[PDB]
């Protein structure tokens, strides 16, 4: 057969992307209420595992961090610690108003006004709390975001 | 109990019983009790001099006609106009007699308050909360230290003069590879509303003119 | 009523546009500036005037409890129509 | 000025500084620090990036909401440059590779690209242009890296005469490829490839001082049209420097890797540069003229090398 | 009135003692626990096939915000600022002025969707049903800036979702 | 002090209660000292409430014990109503008991199943959240929100029950006792579960009262105390149910008490469905409760009261009250002080989990490290209310 | 009146004693802290900061205000010794990200209206 380098890189990129989105093992900070809706996303009706998303993942095997609740100033150092220990590729999902931008404690002295002040965020899931279905939509949006990555294709043209 | 659908009925037998017990406590501990009042919705409060905490709390716990075995709560209120700005409130519960009672005292920034842990072990964390949020020091407390605020947090947030958003905010700095505190700057300032109406609502609470 | 500024940016129904030298229009480069295209001012002009036969007419915007609060409008003046404060509908008194 | 670009606030995160900067090469070692400092004071940073969006995620926390904007660009496509500098006041250029690749050689990263970024910046109305060069840049140097730096520095000074050209020495820091080079390449799998290390004198500068120097060149109105030289407090002997690095990393030092695809780690030209001697050009202004005090190596070398250290230290000897 | 959850006295006849001995040695209750799990394996799973199937909602559901219009096309909002005053999270920012035709209309209407708690107090307080919480709950974004809605966005949401919003109001306005 | 193990649940697991930093001294397998550090979900809620009207402050109470949303609302509403000197109408009192018991079921499923999940028994967690998911639909149909309903308000409830809700609640309640029975077929007589809970974290009756415990933590030790029976507050004097009482004060009795409370909640829910009376849902007094949207668009007085209620808010007479309810976790109480304006002067929240967690060190003495997981679970700690 | 209940000290001599003791505990600690927390400062910089914190409160003469200052300083020490803090809390004393803020009239005049 005959094939260019550009074609080979495009197909290998699709393979690794398909594997990375098909097997997303999430770490979940269950900081507050939004953790309860994260638990409903694992329960029978939605069953995130059927997408390949394991119920429980350790911090140092995790692929995505889900920040489900209010990030207080006392807790912020610990969350950045966990984020650094995560091996790459690593993605953060910000779930709910509190994590997205402080929410209903935005004007508090003890609350970080959004977790994007601490860690980079890939997807923002609105709600207080987002419904289990709304979080599931967010995770499926992360899978499509990963599908569009072009790591190998960029590397070839460097 | 009246045919007024929207008005809370009055229980007058409870009001009478709580007033009788207010005198009883005042008669027995006259050295310490400064005031006794029962509200319209039937809640007895005993105001005491800050030095009568342990004698007053002990008497209510152990007396055969008090038996307020349970400390339901312990908190402080900040009223900056008062000279003793902090008011310490004890809510107690009696299961033998199915009754509640409130004990109140006061202090300032620089007056310690005797710890009630000797009387109610429940007060250990309540007083740590009072110290942390209000900066009221309790003497003879087994382990007094912050319980809610972040380590190294300067100030006492629940004081009326502490600003709502505080003075410092945290972010992550790439250059120093850690979470750094910095002076607070809000993208949108909290908008203060003046909601009080200029017309009096409750004549029964009118205060005499200066 | 979506007209564009000389730069090329569409003006909003509030009349806002980034002037020629404002750097804040970079936020739209590679993206788009969202502008609702149905201008409420131009749509409420199109509505016909409602000729009536009494001095006072009440408007609630339609739908009963799905409209705005009910307002009574005076139509004595002949030089102008009477307009609803809420919904902007116009009324006139018939041949009178 | 313009009512939008008038500084407001107290210089913090949510404040306004009036700096609207396009930083090319923002995703490198030097870029991450510049974007960080520009974003502490509330600047509007446009980040043209060639890489994946994933590789830029570290820059996002560095600004308030809306302050960091990202764009695609290609050094060969000029119209992608123009879209990046059209609304900017200062255009900082940090583009470079320590190594050649198939697509970009040293004469394309350092001459053709910087000249294109400088020309479009002129034609787009940009006012300030920061261009980075090398202290040891020389037309007659063997290291091709530095000879390209010499020509490219010559074309910027013609395309954009009011441009501030900054010439640093080897820069050291947490993510540098200078001290991290002496700790790793020399140690693991190898014994130092030092080529007559007693003959080389080095004057390295801390990253933050370079970052501070670049910022003040934006805020300082006399910097326009001037070439600068950023050098550390001390001159070191390349032999001693490597020795000192090893002591910090607790790796034993005993006096005495092919380039490949991926990312050449150790290369033919890199050695030629680590051995070039830090030129002294007294007439050029340095960090002293921008309000920055050069920081000692000793203070900010335990910071860099604490990671290499496995699981009472004496400094190096300076050359007057 | 109370009951004793665990105040039994175990019988000390040989027949009962042998029953507990058989249970201890033959793992009877443990087998029974295995039976219950076996029964669930043959029960039908409660999972639904998202996104092709969706969980049931009601007309009262509180989702994304939108600004509505009258049938004629004029905006319902009269800039009374009752929603801004009630908003528990201070998520709403309003400015107003007289429009070119003298009408009382906003020039700025913003909701910081990252401040909002999706409580629906603003739609309860609006006198003209101008601000509503729609039925959309699938609008997660990739950047924070995409969740700060200005007037155009909320007007566009009203134009986008009016068909459904109006029907939901029709279904619940009598309860309100 | 053989070794100090600073155990941070920072890298949280599927519990969702929050995050707890636990500092312990392990003299071998045994625990000699336990020291919970609890600032991680402190959000300044009590201070923020001072800048909000009474209506604006209500949603804060949904987000305290965020598995007891409508029970926290009722406590706030009962406190405010007491200061206002008004009374909610009889239909709303039944709706507030009805959803108070649907909330108790919601809380105990989380309490028992996540307690068992931490001790390795994962399956009942999935069995029962299919039921909580059906209960979340009742919340959404009456309020529009699955969790933070904001539905119980001073004066009554926001809206009336939609037509067809009570039938669906009855259908859920009819099949629910079997769901509990399946749960006991996996835990009640299971020797492994009993070995992990029997004679663990024993609390004496005398130490329970002095440490401030309430709820199951008292009744496990044999104290006959339930606020719904001794200090009833809505219509709880008109419904028959029994209080489960423990005999040994250990985790296993506390586990049994909660499972029996779920059965008594279904008993109560049955009576509420049959006795639901007709009428209005909020106090018919428009200086407190907003008027109907039809009246506000027709009547001048209604529009004025609507306008003021959603801006200034209703003013509450000066005074201070301590109101407590039998929340699922324990006694939930608010000490609310009114200065006479429309914004509370001070709102102190009494969380049952605050005292229970402070009593952890007492209970953990002389137990292995793996028992501490069982002790915290049996306390039913959620850090929304521990910190506030 | 001037008759006030005491915290610990009954006059400044006792208070200055506890102040002196608390400085001993901090002076000994900095060498340990700079290691356990792996700080990038020298032990000299750390001990200067402890000197700076103690100096700023020099004017105080009320015995009660000094007791509380000591009580708070010990709580700070207890957190650092027991390693309840983290590397971030310990380094907050040094304000290493806040840019230089001027203090001369002309400098404040150029930048903003703040007095
Ligand atoms: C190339 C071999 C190198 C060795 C690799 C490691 C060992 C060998 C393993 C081979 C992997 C075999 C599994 C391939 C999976 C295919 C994806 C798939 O299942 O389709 C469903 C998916 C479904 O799409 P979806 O993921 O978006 O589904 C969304 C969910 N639904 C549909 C329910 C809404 O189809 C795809 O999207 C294609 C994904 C890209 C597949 C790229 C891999 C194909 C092989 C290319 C090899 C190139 C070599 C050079 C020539
Ligand atoms: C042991 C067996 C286990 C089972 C099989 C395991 C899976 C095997 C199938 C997967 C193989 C995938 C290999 C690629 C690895 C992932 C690459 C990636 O993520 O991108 C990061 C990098 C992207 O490069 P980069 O340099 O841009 O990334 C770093 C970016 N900076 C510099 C900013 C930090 O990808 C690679 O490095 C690819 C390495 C080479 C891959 C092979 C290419 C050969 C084909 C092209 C040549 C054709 C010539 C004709
Ligand atoms: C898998 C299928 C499980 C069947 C359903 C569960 C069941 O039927 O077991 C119940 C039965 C009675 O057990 P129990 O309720 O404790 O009362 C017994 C009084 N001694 O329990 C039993 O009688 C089960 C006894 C099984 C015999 C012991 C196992 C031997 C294993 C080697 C074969
Ligand atoms: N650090 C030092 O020791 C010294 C550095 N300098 C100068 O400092 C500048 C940056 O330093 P450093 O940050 O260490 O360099 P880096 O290599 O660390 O980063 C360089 C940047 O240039 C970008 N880049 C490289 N090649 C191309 C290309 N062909 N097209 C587009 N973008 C490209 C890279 O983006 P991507 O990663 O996306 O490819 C990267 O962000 C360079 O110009 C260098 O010459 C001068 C003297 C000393
Ligand atoms: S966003 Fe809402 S539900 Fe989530 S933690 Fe915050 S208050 Fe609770
Ligand atoms: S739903 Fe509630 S928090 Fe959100 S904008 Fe409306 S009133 Fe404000
Ligand atoms: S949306 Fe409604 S409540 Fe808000 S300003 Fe407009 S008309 Fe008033
Ligand atoms: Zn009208």
């Amino acid at each position: 057969p005959s094939s260019r380098g550009e074609y080979v890189v495009a197909k290998l990129d699709d393979l690794i992307n398909w594997a990375r989105r098909s097997s997303l093992w999430p770490m979940t900070f269950g900081l507050a209420c939004c953790a309860v809706e994260m638990m409903h996303m694992a329960a029978p009706r939605y069953d995130m595992d059927r997408f390949g998303v394991v119920f429980r993942a350790s911090p140092r095997q995790s692929d995505v961090m889900i920040v489900a609740g209010t990030l207080t100033n006392k807790m912020a150092p610990a969350l950045r610690k966990v984020y650094d220990q995560m091996p790459e590729p690593r993605y953060v999902v910000s779930m709910g108003s509190c994590a997205n931008g402080g929410g209903y404690y935005h004007y508090s002295y003890s609350v970080v006004r959004g977790c994007d002040r601490i860690v980079p965020v890939d997807i923002y899931v609105p709600g207080c709390p987002p419904t289990a279905e709304a979080l599931l939509y967010g995770i499926l949006q992360l899978q499509k975001k990963i599908k569009r990555e072009k790591r190998l294709r960029i590397w070839y043209r460097r | 109990a009246d045919t007024r659908p929207t008005v809370r009925p009055r229980n007058d037998v409870a009001h009478k019983q709580l007033s009788a017990f207010g005198e009883y406590v005042a008669e027995i501990l006259p050295k310490y009790v400064q005031q006794v009042q029962v509200s319209c919705f039937n809640e007895l409060e005993i105001c005491i001099h800050p030095d009568g905490v342990i004698p007053v709390l002990t008497f209510l716990r152990d007396h055969s006609n008090a038996q307020f075995k349970s400390l339901a709560d312990l908190t402080a209120v900040d009223i900056p106009t008062r000279q003793n700005r902090f008011e310490i409130v004890y809510n107690l519960l009696s299961l033998r007699f199915n009754s509640r009672i409130r004990v109140k005292t006061y202090t300032d920034e620089l007056t310690p308050i005797e710890s009630s842990v000797p009387v109610y072990k429940a007060a250990n964390w309540y007083e740590r909360e009072i110290w942390d949020m209000f900066g009221v020091f309790f003497a003879n407390h087994p382990d007094l230290r912050r319980i809610l605020t972040d380590y190294g947090f300067e100030g006492h947030p629940f004081r009326k003069d502490f600003p709502l958003s505080g003075y410092v905010e945290l972010r992550y700095d790439d250059e120093v590879k850690r979470v750094v505190a910095e002076p607070v700057e809000l993208a949108q300032e909290f908008r203060k509303f003046d909601l009080n109406s200029p017309w009096e609502a409750f004549p029964a609470y009118r205060q005499p003119p200066e | 009523g979506v007209r564009t500024s000389p730069t090329g940016e569409k003006v909003t129904h509030t009349g806002q546009v980034y002037d020629d030298g404002d750097y804040r229009k970079v936020r739209f480069v590679g993206r788009q500036k969202e502008v609702n295209e149905n201008f409420a001012i131009d749509l409420i002009a199109e509505q016909p005037v409602s000729q009536v036969g009494s001095r006072v007419i009440s408007c609630d915007g339609g739908g009963g409890a799905l409209g705005h609060p009910r307002v009574y409008i005076n139509l004595d003046k002949e030089t102008k129509t009477g307009t609803c404060g809420y919904c902007g509908l116009q009324f006139r008194q018939q041949h009178h | 000025l313009h009512h939008a670009v008038i500084p407001h606030g107290k210089g913090g995160r949510s404040s306004v500084s009036g700096i609207v900067a396009t930083v090319f090469g923002a995703t490198g070692f030097l870029g991450r620090y510049v974007v960080n400092h520009l974003g502490r004071m509330g600047s509007q940073v446009i980040v043209p990036h060639r890489c994946e969006p994933y590789d830029t995620m570290h820059l996002r926390p560095m600004g308030d909401l809306g302050q960091i904007i990202f764009m695609d660009w290609n050094g060969r496509d000029k119209d992608s440059i123009r879209r990046a500098v059209e609304h900017s006041s200062v255009v900082i250029n940090l583009v470079g590779r320590e190594w050649e690749t198939q697509n970009f050689d040293f004469e394309d990263v350092f001459v053709k690209i910087p000249q294109a970024i400088a020309q479009v910046s002129k034609e787009a109305g940009v006012e300030k242009f920061i261009h980075i060069s090398h202290l040891n840049a020389d037309i007659k140097s063997s290291s091709k890296y530095l000879r390209s730096k010499a020509v490219g520095e010559k074309e910027v000074r013609e395309t954009f005469p009011e441009a501030t050209i900054i010439k640093p020495a080897e820069i050291f820091g947490r993510e540098d490829r200078f001290l991290n080079y002496f700790a790793n390449i020399r140690w693991f799998g190898g014994v130092p490839l030092i080529s007559l290390g007693k003959k080389t004198v080095k004057q390295p500068v801390y990253i933050v001082d370079v970052t501070k120097g670049i910022i003040n060149a934006i805020k300082d109105p006399d910097a326009r049209g001037k070439t600068f030289a950023f050098v550390g407090p001390s001159r070191y002997l390349l032999f001693d420097l490597v020795q000192y690095v090893f002591a910090v990393a607790h790796r034993p030092f005993l006096p005495y890797f092919e380039i490949s695809p991926f990312e050449p780690w150790t290369t033919r030209d890199k050695v030629e540069r680590i051995h070039t001697t830090d030129k002294i050009l007294p007439h050029l202004p340095g960090l002293e003229d921008l309000g920055v005090e050069a920081t000692p190596l000793e203070l900010k070398a335990i910071e860099v090398l604490r990671r290499h250290r496995t699981y009472d230290v004496q400094p190096a000897k300076t050359i007057p | 009135t109370y009951k004793y959850v665990n105040l039994r006295e175990p019988s000390m006849d040989m027949k009962s003692v042998t029953d507990r001995a058989a249970q201890t040695l033959l793992w009877t209750e443990l087998i029974r626990g295995l039976g219950m799990t076996l029964s669930y394996l043959f029960r039908e799973p409660a999972t639904i096939n998202y996104p092709f199937e969706k969980g049931p909602l009601s007309p009262r559901f509180r989702g994304e915000h939108a600004l509505r219009r009258y049938p004629s096309g004029e905006e319902r909002c009269i800039a009374c600022k009752l929603c801004e005053a009630v908003c528990p999270a201070q998520a709403i920012t309003i400015e107003a002025e007289p429009r070119a035709d003298g009408s009382r209309r906003t020039t700025r209407y913003d909701i910081d969707m990252t401040k909002c708690i999706y409580c629906g107090f603003c739609q309860e307080a609006c006198p003209v049903d101008a601000i509503v919480e729609g039925p959309n709950f699938e609008f997660s974004t990739e950047t924070h800036e995409e969740l700060l809605y200005n007037k155009e966005k909320l007007l566009n949401n009203g134009d986008k979702w009016e068909a459904e919003i109006a029907a939901n109001i029709q279904a619940d306005y009598l309860y309100r | 002090l053989v070794s100090n193990l600073t155990l941070n649940f920072g890298p949280q697991h599927p519990a969702a209660h929050g995050v707890l930093r636990l500092v312990m001294e392990l003299s071998g397998e045994m625990v000699r000292k336990c020291d919970p550090h609890i600032g991680l979900l402190h959000r300044g809620t009590e201070k923020l409430i001072e800048y909000k009207t009474y209506l604006q402050a209500l949603p804060y109470f949904d987000r305290l014990d965020y598995v007891s949303m409508m029970c926290n609302e009722q406590a706030y509403s009962l406190a405010v109503e007491k200061l206002l000197n008004i009374r909610p109408p009889p239909r709303a009192q039944w709706i507030r008991v009805l959803f108070g018991e649907i909330t108790r079921l919601l809380n105990h499923i989380m309490a028992v199943t996540t307690h068992a999940l931490d001790i390795g028994a994962m399956t009942p967690f999935f069995w029962m959240f299919e039921e909580r998911e059906k209960m979340f639909e009742f919340y959404e149909r009456v309020s529009g929100a699955r969790m933070h309903a904001a539905y119980v308000r001073p004066g009554g409830v926001h809206q009336d029950l939609p037509l067809g809700l009570m039938d669906d609640i009855y259908e859920f309640s009819k099949n629910f006792s079997l769901r509990i029975d399946e749960l006991e077929e996996m835990l009640t007589n299971n020797r492994i579960w009993r070995n992990r809970t029997v004679d663990i974290g024993i609390v004496t009756a005398e130490d329970a009262l002095n440490y401030g415990f309430s709820g199951v933590m008292l009744r496990g030790s044999g104290i006959q105390w339930d606020l719904r029976k001794t200090q009833p507050y809505d219509v709880y004097d008109q419904v028959e149910f029994d209080v489960p009482i423990g005999s040994r004060g250990d985790c296993y009795d506390r586990y049994l008490c909660r499972v029996e409370e779920m059965r008594q909640s279904i008993r109560i829910i049955s009576q509420c469905l049959n006795k639901m009376p007709p009428g209005e849902i909020k106090v018919d007094d428009a200086k407190v409760s907003p008027p109907k949207r039809a009246e506000m668009k027709t009547s001048m007085e209604s529009l004025i009261h609507h306008f003021k209620l959603y801006t200034e808010g209703y003013q509450v007479p000066p005074g201070a009250t301590y109101t407590a309810i039998e929340a699922p976790k324990g006694e939930f109480g608010v000490y609310l002080v009114s200065d006479g304006s429309s914004r509370p002067y001070r709102c102190k929240i009494k969380a049952p989990g605050f005292a229970h967690l402070a009593g952890l060190d007492k209970m953990s003495k002389g137990h292995m490290l793996a028992d501490v997981v069982a002790i915290i679970g049996t306390q039913d700690i959620v850090f929304g209310e521990v910190d506030r | 009146s001037t008759s006030v209940k005491p915290i610990f000290s009954r006059d400044m001599n006792e208070a200055k004693r506890r102040v002196r003791e608390l400085y001993r505990a901090w002076y000994r600690e900095v060498p340990n802290t700079v290691h356990l927390f792996q700080l990038d400062i020298s032990v000299k910089q750390g001990r200067d900061k402890v000197r700076e914190m103690f100096k700023k409160n020099a004017h105080i003469t009320d015995p009660r205000v000094v007791d509380l200052l000591v009580i708070k300083g010990k709580m700070e020490l207890e957190e650092t010794i027991k390693v309840w803090k983290q590397r971030t809390h310990v380094m907050r004393f040094f304000h290493e990200t806040e840019a230089p803020r001027p203090k001369d009239f002309l400098s404040k005049f150029y930048v903003g209206h703040d007095p």
